[PDB]
């Protein structure tokens, strides 16, 4: 049987994620991928701080000590409808991947 | 990741044709349109069935989570969507007849 | 999502409709009885009458 | 005195629709016309719909 601190807080804007880390003593925390391209760390996190990773549906997913890991495609309770142009483009009106500044230049 | 080509013979005939609703005055409302990225999605159409039937619908540019509905009036019919899952196109259909949606993209 | 600004004019009720566009049944509808402007002060100094004794 | 910014998340997705009647032979009556503006304003509004709801 054990416990361990929460697992961070959420937080969420217009196609982005934040959380903000929250310990009570040393947990081992990391940081990886496998809705984007791969990547791995580990890291304590002795003290809060805040990160902030951006998903646009793709899948993140933050492991956090002995609890189950917890993968997010920025789930809420808003909605789309109908949105994106028919030949391929980003999520959101937000000019990057250039493809609205395209048009401009 | 892959993909997979599916065929069948359904058992087609039965007893093939003997329904299938026909449909008019076909339009598209857009509500829910928020900047977030989600795989749910919340529109309405608009038309009117006098035909009472079900007919097999629908769709092969565009995705309901609904695909049997009898039909025997119509008005405002609220449905779910796949929107930016694997659509972010949709040629909406009911039945036989259709029209293209939908709207919510600015600069 | 969020997000609306009223103005601050008193008892003219305002709706809000937030959360993703569509209709709801039940919105909030929000009124300003008043804005009250309560002190958080220093006490600079007392002086009052005096009785003098000769 | 200025602006109030509200912000709030609410839940009024419910089950969406949550009823919107179509709307038909709309028109504005005015009435009760007299002079003054430091009270409040009276419209009438008419219509016709084809369903019931909020």
């Amino acid at each position: 049987a054990v416990s361990v601190a929460p697992e961070p807080q959420v937080t969420y804007r217009l196609g982005e994620v934040e959380f903000h880390f929250h310990p009570m003593y040393p947990t081992l925390f990391s940081i990886r991928s496998l809705g984007k391209d791969p990547s791995h760390s580990q890291e304590w996190i002795d003290t809060p701080m805040s990160k902030t990773i951006q998903v646009g549906a793709e899948g993140v997913e933050y492991v956090w000590g002995n609890n189950n890991p917890v993968r997010l495609w920025a789930q809420k309770s808003s909605s789309s409808s109908a949105h994106g142009n028919p030949i391929s483009i980003v999520s959101h009106y937000y000019d990057l991947y250039p493809y609205w500044t395209i048009t401009v230049l | 990741y892959g993909n997979i080509p599916i065929s069948m013979d359904i058992a087609d005939a039965f007893t093939r044709i003997d329904e299938s609703p026909s449909v008019s005055l076909k339009a598209c409302e857009v509500q829910s349109c928020t900047y977030s990225s989600d795989f749910g999605g919340v529109a309405s159409i608009s038309y009117t069935s006098n035909k009472v039937g079900k007919c097999a619908i629908s769709s092969n540019s565009a995705t309901m989570k609904d695909s049997v509905q009898d039909v025997q009036e119509s008005g405002a019919l609220s449905l779910f969507f796949a929107t930016s899952s694997v659509e972010p196109n949709f040629v909406v259909q009911v039945c036989n007849a259709r029209i293209t949606c939908g709207k919510c993209e600015p600069p | 999502y969020e997000s609306t600004t009223m103005p601050n004019q008193v008892g003219i009720p305002f709706k809000a409709l937030i959360e993703r566009p569509g209709y709801a049944g039940l919105p909030l509808s929000l009124v300003v009885i008043k804005s009250e402007l309560v002190p958080s002060l220093v006490q600079d100094y007392i002086t009052c009458n005096y009785k003098t004794v000769v």
